[PDB]
RNA sequence: AAAGACCAGGC
């Protein structure tokens, strides 16, 4: 353990194992073994001291970073099968100092508890306040968020890119979202989210939008598809040509209109493209011609962004396509918090129809409360009261999964001081009527997730198509 | 020359190793990108552990 | 020359150090290297 | 992307005030005090500007399309 | 994913710190498919010279 | 017919059967010039 | 091979025969739209106008017939394709086709589908014959079915990406079969057992529960106002059940208006205790509790889920059973309908307040807490220095696990008892709870007291390690929190060990949930 | 059933070809029909 | 069966905010006054944008969003000005639409900012409420933006680009004393700011006789339309409304009749 | 492709009259009036007006449907009293209100500028 | 999971469907008619 | 553009 830890012959990824009952010290150099750093404890105090944590605060022009850290002996690797044989502490200013004697033969402390949790469950405020599915369904739900998936995506020319316009970081952050660059590619908009019943369209699951909100570029977003064809040699006098076809010069043609492809069969860029339109120009000389034009998927309705046109290994003509379309949020869209309460848009509302606060504040969704009680997420509730105090405080507020410093009574307390009920709840007028609701409404700023999940792209209708060649019955898709 | 191996991006031997954020914005190339994937044919495939 | 109740800065600096150092893919990059 | 002008909520110009904010942000002020200075009393304001990443910075870095 | 089997889906108590408890496809390959806690590392080889 | 080079974006007329490289850069991705035909946009 | 193309699902008999890809069917995402009929499914106007349904031509429908063929395929009331006597079909898409408009007596006409067409609406898979009842179309904005949500139940559905089936009958048999066998208010009371699959859900039946209390008084706009929502209202006003110093209507002197006909019906809230059947005010049930409808009009006592939802003897069960589908349809509707508007009065919310109780109950929960752990180290150690006499039929870990088991179990039931009784009337847990239009008293507890001990297959948290649950723990540490009982709520937050021990429980009830598929599927089929 | 004090009318058992083997048919439908209004109504659920 | 008669105070006016109490009428006649501030005001924004060459990093609906969005001053000419589905020219005339020009290209390094300031309109009655700057986009050099639009005349109804208010604060009874909402403890409630109460007790008494009156008001203008002809063009929106069903249901009356 | 245009909850195309009379038979001397592109605006403003009339004994508004534009109004009023001249009555009764609102506030205006 | 473990819900259906030759936990009452009923010794 | 394989995902 001490060449381990001072690194002279035995590498920090190597493992050492001893079963004492057994008898069998085990030693594992081999690669594919799991392991994680943890803070190495001699007899009740830690090898983490101040001057650590004072040259780490310097880490910039210092040329000290983790591995001098690792190199002081003071953090450890430790496997899965080394951790049988380990004794870990949550955390020090807890399980360290002396009690009523639980145990004092902690050999190791661990970073933070929150470590446990992987990349797309550590954006979930509060998951301890969760129901385990819960946070099972929002780690699902995260990979389906829209936002800025890569900052040069207007170079990448790739099918299905979802980008949202207007991304915003949580107001209730966790401090693992730093690690994972999350502040600077968010996916979700913060939104004024009213918890209320108000004309049962958010029942079930359903969420109630805001129309006037959604005008504003509220959960907007670009839908970014790539056509990509090949020119290609394969009969003796077979070829495949980029041009623009004419009325009869080929065999094969269909009924779509032609004329905005260029002189090689190429749309420029700016040109608006419905179902139907024809995005490539290309023929084929059959052994007069043939037409294998590619068409646009039914009822799009984009227009062009991007048209590249280049050459592929073999040297044959190359092009790709790029056609975006700007989706507005419509009552068929899904949408998630970060805690799995997921659900359609019911309806919209415009800014007149939707219940206002005293101030003035119209929510930007409403949720059904049903779903709360059933679905047990609590870190939903606490999650919307402290971004009602942050957004006044002015302050982004933390939601570490395991903080002991963050008390749902402390939030409270500090909304108070705001001139609002320290509950997170607050008088709603009726929308149509004016009357005051009687009860008196939850609200507050919770961040939500636009999902991938949209009805312009599940919406079909069948009537007397296309038929399998071999069962004569409907295609399938 | 016996043949050509597939290179994951921002590895050692990637040509975009050890490159700034400036530098990376030059080749248009997304700083923030975490590598660790293969381009094969125009498509970023993964290896999954 | 101990951190009490100074804890949650710490922990989080020397996971920011952690981070800094290698990154979350750093996994693939080794074993590709390697 | 780009700070969104209209704050979602109400409608009030927030799209003016990303420049200024990041001024006081920069200098003296808080982010609430420097809300406050910009007079974004109503917090579905305030959580427009202090919410806000502005990815456009990171956009610019690359190359135009035309030079 | 097919086998009925429900033990090796199961979150083991060994998967503390090095997989993530809560992240996990629903469907046929729950527990199946596991995805990296956020301090994990993957060992990646030495000689035991 | 023009092209927009990915490097030097330099505008180089080039016609079908014909290759892609841009000259005095030799670069085989270019660009389509977006068109001078007009399109109306609603500021919804 | 050939075997290999008749043998297996997907192959020709079980794929091409028993079940196959059919025309004039659309499918898009389900949306809830309470002011919608029972019967009634909404239908974006482009999956209307895509599936057509072949008229025939006759002198009573010839001249509105012959105005959709003018209108054409362009506009959305108009027709698609025009059959001969021949058979021959003639497109009315391509161009207008001026010869070919003209419609003589026996031709057939594919008009589009329009309102108060009848069609098939599944959701899958489809477990019962309620799983597929016949609707009527609703044509609507937007490109969402829409559906009442006392539907919801019979379909299992849930608007969070649920995708709905649209099956559209192509003849006039089919059509009148499907209205006459399938139809939604038709399929109100199931034979599996003798219960109605749809009751009265999550808002109305909430809203219900708070609206048919004693203190709900409404005044003259208010009554007026809800008074328009009922399709069935005579048009003449109730007198009220205050008449001086001012009018005032209550709750169930205006849900006695809905109440169809003359319908005689006797439930019991869920508040309502036993000790007062048996005590006096039998029939004055000081709590309100209790339900009591004489000649189609609620006399008294506030009504939940055992009244109006899917329960045997429920007071909707009584309107089908004594009406008929039509009217308790229009019961439905009308339940949705004006308990919604009121709704939009009163109003309905959940939040931190609701979740928080008072700090005697929490020092209560404590102090029981605090008990049950002491309880189970005297336990531990009177098993540590054998005096722990094995109960017959067990070992000693059995009957250690047991008692243990059972001290956990009492503190969570008194701890959840504690903090239900701590709840406000204005508590919007206890009144969901109370309605029954969702949670449980477990889920209270759970958000207040105690989460509860987690368990993997049956049992307590086992020894992933070499004899401790996590390396956090001591070796052969058996105490409620290294074995998975979880002292924290939801509201105060899981400890790290607490949360990784929910995790595994919630991590097996994900396996449970996923494994809900292919044997039970396999039972349904080989059954059938 | 054969041994001495056990009662030859009540007892039964769970599983059903023994009963079968041992008491006929119609003591099979009848203790199937126990079985699976045991395993249907043990959640509380009904079924006609 | 006669109007009773509304009075109106007026406790603060600003170029951005009016503050106005309505005494002495019914709280449909308050909640319709404040709807219309939202939906029924015409405004003048943009709504036909039409760009010639974009080479921002933000496509061309994006920076179409961002303009219609852009208030323009609206306070004297939307009356003047005519909605172009009733105007007699086809397509856009000056007496229907008001046109707008921008032309930016960013040459120096330093990326420019294109801003409200570079929207050129033909008529110097309506400026982009610049009399800081509303931040369109922003350019690196070699990219460049011209592109041409017409602003129209709306209401909220049709795109909230057409709301000339920001957040319209409504309240009536701030003292809770009609008992329109029931406080499970009332000690934990802020009270309003119109609260007319020691700060001893919580709510005034209940009372039963009450009505809603005296509804207290905060409209926020936008800068397109001064706040106080927000509400002078709400009222005159509302009455044109009343009065065009008026003649429409006359009309109905003789026709049945 | 379903989203309505904007101008579907005031614009009247051809066909739609703005406002539909038809009389209720269930009980004596009561009305249905049928508003065609118009909302709750309109509605709590005429439930509101009508009911100050000693005259009138039943009314209100209702929205059938939100994604529709229309309001359904029911007046009933007592025996020698036509609910369309109710009707008539609260819209000039509005029209007085408003117009007088208009003219206070805007003396308030003038007098809150240099007063 | 819910000694006397007795096979219930799902499994057991298919025990029941299937008609198993060997149930998981096969097990049989057994009700006594004379003292043994009562007296606990000579149960 | 047919018929397969694989993968990811929704309920
Ligand atoms: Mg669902
Ligand atoms: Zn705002
Ligand atoms: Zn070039
Ligand atoms: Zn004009």
């Amino acid at each position: 353990r001490k060449l381990r830890r001072q690194m002279d012959i035995i590498v920090s990824e190597v493992s050492m194992i001893r079963d004492i009952r057994e008898r069998e010290i085990r030693i594992y150099t081999d690669a594919g073994r799991i392991c994680r750093p943890l803070l190495i404890v001699e007899k009740q105090k830690l090898l983490l001291k101040k001057r650590h944590i004072d040259q780490l605060k310097e880490r910039e022009y210092n040329n000290y970073s983790w591995q001098d850290l690792v190199a002081s002996g003071v953090v450890e690797y430790i496997d899965t099968l080394e951790e049988e044989t380990v004794m870990l502490a949550m955390t020090p200013d807890d399980l360290q100092e002396k009690e009523v004697a639980y145990c004092s033969t902690y050999t190791h402390c661990e970073i933070h508890p929150s470590m446990i949790l992987g990349v797309c469950a550590s954006i979930i405020p509060f998951p301890d306040h969760n129901q385990s599915p819960r946070n099972t369904y929002q780690s699902a739900m995260g990979k389906q968020a829209m936002g800025v998936y890569i900052t040069n995506f207007h170079v990448r020319m790739d099918t299905l890119a979802h980008v949202l316009y207007y991304p915003q970081k949580p107001l209730v952050t966790t401090r693992s979202m730093e690690y994972l660059r999350f502040r600077e590619l968010p996916a979700g908009i913060n939104s004024i989210v009213a918890i209320a019943s108000y004309t049962g369209y958010n029942q079930e699951d359903s969420v109630i939008m805001n129309r006037s909100a959604v005008d504003r570029g509220f959960f907007r977003s670009v839908f970014y598809r790539s056509y990509k064809e090949q020119e290609s040699k394969k009969g003796f006098d077979q070829e495949e040509v980029f041009e623009k076809p004419t009325r009869e010069t080929c065999q094969g043609m269909r009924h779509a209109i032609y004329d905005k492809l260029d002189d090689d069969g190429l749309i420029a860029p700016g040109v608006r493209v419905s179902g139907d339109d024809v995005i490539i120009g290309k023929t084929v000389t059959l052994p007069t011609k043939r037409d294998c034009s590619t068409f646009l998927r039914t009822s799009e309705t984009g227009i062009v962004d991007q048209v590249m046109v280049t050459l592929n290994q073999e040297g044959y003509k190359f092009c790709k396509i790029r056609v975006r379309s700007v989706r507005i949020p419509q009552i068929g869209d899904k949408f998630a918090s970060r805690h799995g309460q997921k659900g359609t848009c019911g309806i919209q509302y415009r800014q007149e129809d939707m219940p206002f606060t005293c101030e003035g504040i119209t929510p930007d969704i409403i949720i059904n409360p049903h779903a709360i009680p059933s679905r047990m997420t609590i870190g939903h509730l606490i999650e919307c009261l402290q971004g009602k105090v942050s957004a006044n405080k002015g302050e982004i507020g933390d939601a570490t999964p395991f903080n002991d410093a963050v008390n749902v009574q402390k939030i409270s307390n500090l909304l108070s001081d705001y001139g609002y009920h320290l509950r997170g709840n607050e008088v709603l007028y009726n929308g149509f009527t004016g009357r005051k609701i009687t009860s008196q409404i939850f609200i507050g700023p919770t961040y939500y997730q636009r999902l991938k999940h949209m009805v312009d792209d599940k919406i079909h209708s069948r009537a007397r198509g296309p038929i399998q060649i071999l069962n004569r019955q409907p295609m399938e898709g | 020359f016996i043949g050509k191996i597939p290179i994951m991006l921002r590895s050692t031997y990637c040509l975009l190793n050890g490159l700034t954020d400036r530098d990376l914005c030059e080749l248009n190339e997304c700083p923030l990108d975490p590598g660790g994937y293969f381009i094969i044919n125009g498509s970023e495939k993964v290896l999954i552990a | 020359e101990i951190t009490p109740d100074l804890w949650q800065e710490a922990c989080w600096i020397v996971i920011s150090s952690y981070f800094d150092e290698k990154g979350l893919v750093r996994q693939q990059l080794d074993s590709f290297d390697e | 992307m780009i700070i969104p002008v209209r704050c979602f909520t109400c409608g009030k110009i927030v799209g003016n005030k990303w420049e200024a904010y990041l001024g006081l942000l920069q200098a003296e002020y808080t982010e609430g005090d420097a809300l406050d200075a910009l007079g974004l009393k109503r917090y579905c304001c305030r959580r427009m500007l202090l919410a806000h990443v502005d990815l456009i910075e990171k956009l610019l870095n690359y190359a135009p399309l035309e030079k | 994913r097919d086998g009925k089997l429900a033990k090796p889906r199961q979150l083991h108590n060994t998967l503390w710190g090095m997989v993530c408890p809560a992240e996990t496809p629903e469907g046929h390959a729950v527990g199946l498919v596991k995805n990296l806690a956020l301090m994990a590392y993957i060992s990646v080889g030495s000689q035991p010279s | 017919m023009i092209y927009i080079c990915g490097e030097c974006h330099t505008e180089n007329e080039i016609k079908s059967r014909d290759p892609i490289r841009c000259r005095e850069c030799g670069y085989r991705i270019m660009y389509k010039k977006r068109t001078k035909r007009l399109v109306v946009f609603d500021a919804r | 091979s050939l075997k290999q193309r008749l043998k297996g699902k997907e192959g020709r008999v079980r794929g091409n025969l028993m079940g196959k890809r059919v025309d004039f069917s659309a499918r898009t995402v389900i949306t809830p739209d309470p002011n919608l009929s029972i019967d009634q499914v909404g239908v974006p106007r482009s999956i209307a106008a895509n599936m057509t349904f072949a008229e025939i031509v006759t002198p009573f429908n010839i001249d509105r017939l012959q105005e959709l063929v003018r209108r054409g395929n362009s506009q959305y009331p108009g027709a698609k394709y025009i059959i001969r006597d021949n058979g021959d079909r003639i497109d009315l898409r391509f161009h207008p086709k001026p010869s070919d408009l003209h419609l003589q007596t026996g031709y057939k006409v594919e008009r589009h589908m329009c309102d108060g067409d009848i069609v098939i609406f599944n959701r899958q898979p489809t477990l019962h014959k309620m799983s597929m009842m016949g609707h009527r179309v609703r044509i609507l904005p937007w490109s969402t079915f829409r559906l009442n949500l006392s539907v919801t139940t019979p379909y299992n559905a849930d608007f969070d990406g649920d995708e709905m089936n649209l099956h559209l009958p192509q003849s006039l048999e089919t059509r009148a079969e499907i209205q006459e066998l399938a139809m939604v208010p038709r399929m109100i009371v199931t034979p599996q057992s003798n219960r109605p699959v749809m009751g009265i859900v999550q808002d109305t039946l909430t809203a219900v529960r708070k609206f048919t209390k004693r203190d709900v008084f409404l005044e003259r706009g208010e009554v007026m106002n809800l008074l328009m929502f009922l399709s069935t209202w005579d048009g003449k006003v109730p007198q009220p059940a205050i008449l001086k110093p001012r009018p005032l209507w209550t709750g169930k002197q205006i849900f006695s208006l809905i109440i169809p006909g003359h319908i005689n019906c006797i439930r019991t809230h869920s508040t309502h205790p036993d000790d007062e059947d048996s005590g006096p005010y039998k029939h004055i049930s000081p709590g309100d509790t209790k339900v009591v409808v004489e000649n189609g009009e609620l006399i008294m006592g506030i009504l939940c889920k055992k009244s109006l939802g899917t329960s045997a003897g429920s007071l909707v069960h009584i309107s089908y059973l004594e009406m008929g589908h039509d009217i308790t349809r229009l019961f439905y509707s009308n339940i949705q309908t004006v308990i919604n508007n009121w709704l939009l009065i009163e109003g309905h919310t959940i939040g931190i307040g609701d979740s928080i109780a008072d700090s005697k109950t929490y020092q209560d929960i404590q102090n029981t807490i605090k008990k049950a752990k002491q309880d189970v180290i005297e336990v531990i150690e009177k098993a540590h220095n054998n005096e722990l006499e094995p109960t017959p039929g067990n070992t000693l870990r059995q009957t250690f696990e047991n008692q243990v088991n059972r001290i956990l179990n009492d503190a969570r039931d008194k701890t959840g008892s504690s903090a239900q009784k701590s709840l406000s009337e204005y508590n919007n847990f206890k009144s969901m709870v109370v309605s029954g239009a969702k949670g449980s008293k477990i889920n209270i507890s759970q958000v207040i007291a105690v989460v509860g001990q987690q368990n993997v297959e049956g049992k307590r948290i086992p020894f992933g390690f070499k004899h401790r649950t996590l390396p956090h723990f001591i070796k052969d540490d058996y105490g409620p929190e290294s074995r998975g009982f979880v002292e924290n709520s939801y509201l105060a937050g899981l400890t790290p060990t607490e949360f990784f021990f929910h995790a595994m429980g919630g991590r097996e009830g994900l396996i449970d949930t996923a494994v809900k598929t292919a044997e039970t599927g396999y039972i349904q089929r080989r059954l059938i | 059933l054969s041994e001495k004090d056990v009662d030859p009318v009540r007892t039964t058992s769970n599983d059903i070809v023994e009963i079968f083997t041992v008491l006929g048919i119609e003591a099979v439908r009848k203790a199937l029909e126990r079985e699976l209004y045991h395993v249907i109504s043990f959640d509380g659920s009904y079924v006609n | 069966p006669y109007a009773n008669q509304p009075t109106v105070r007026i406790t603060e006016l600003t170029d951005e905010n009016v503050k106005f109490i309505i005494e002495n009428t019914d709280l449909a006649v308050a909640n319709s006054i404040r709807r219309v501030f939202i939906a029924e005001v015409p405004i003048i924004a943009i709504d036909w944008v039409q760009i010639d060459a974009n080479s921002s990093v933000l496509h061309d609906e994006f920076i179409a969003h961002r303009l219609g969005l852009i208030p323009l001053i609206s306070d004297d000419i939307v009356d003047k000005l005519q909605y172009s589905r009733d105007c007699t020219c086809e397509e856009f005339c000056p007496e229907c639409s008001v046109e707008f020009t921008l032309d930016v290209r960013c040459n120096e390094d330093q990326t420019r900012h294109v801003t409200s300031r570079d929207l050129i309109s033909n008529s110097p009655r309506v400026i982009p409420v610049t009399s800081d700057d509303i931040l369109i986009v922003k350019l690196r050099k070699g990219q460049e933006l011209r592109l041409r639009a017409y602003a129209k005349k709306g209401f909220g109804k049709e795109h909230a680009k057409w709301n000339p208010t920001a957040g319209v604060a409504f309240e009536y009874d701030p003292d809770n004393a009609l008992r329109h909402t029931v406080y499970p403890k009332p000690e934990e409630w802020p009270k309003s700011e119109y609260s007319e109460l020691d700060e001893d007790e919580s709510q005034a008494p209940y009372d039963p006789n009450g009505k809603p009156e005296r509804f207290y008001y905060n409209v926020e203008s936008c800068g397109s339309l001064r706040p106080e002809t927000i509400v002078l063009s709400a009222l005159s929106g509302l009455k044109k409304k009343l009065s065009d069903l008026q003649t429409q249901l006359s009309h109905e009356i003789q026709s049945d009749v | 492709m379903n989203a309505p245009p904007a101008f579907e909850s005031f614009l009247l195309f051809e066909g739609e009259k703005k406002i539909t009379i038809n009389k209720d038979t269930k009980v004596p001397n009561a009305c249905l009036f049928t508003i065609n592109k118009e909302d709750h605006t309109l509605g709590n403003i005429i439930k509101s007006q009508l009911l100050k009339d000693p005259q009138v004994l039943f009314a209100g508004y209702k929205v059938p449907h939100p994604l529709e534009h229309k309001i359904i109004i029911r007046v009933q009023t007592t025996p020698d009293y036509s609910p369309q001249e109710a009707f008539t009555n609260a819209i000039t009764d509005l029209i007085s209100e408003l117009s007088l609102l208009e003219e206070r506030f805007r003396v308030a205006i003038k007098d809150k500028q240099e007063g | 999971f819910h000694a006397k473990n007795v096979t219930l819900g799902v499994p057991r259906l298919k025990e029941l469907i299937n008609i198993s030759k060997k149930p998981k936990t096969p097990s049989l009452t057994v009700f006594l008619l004379g003292q043994s009923a009562r007296d606990a010794e000579r149960a």
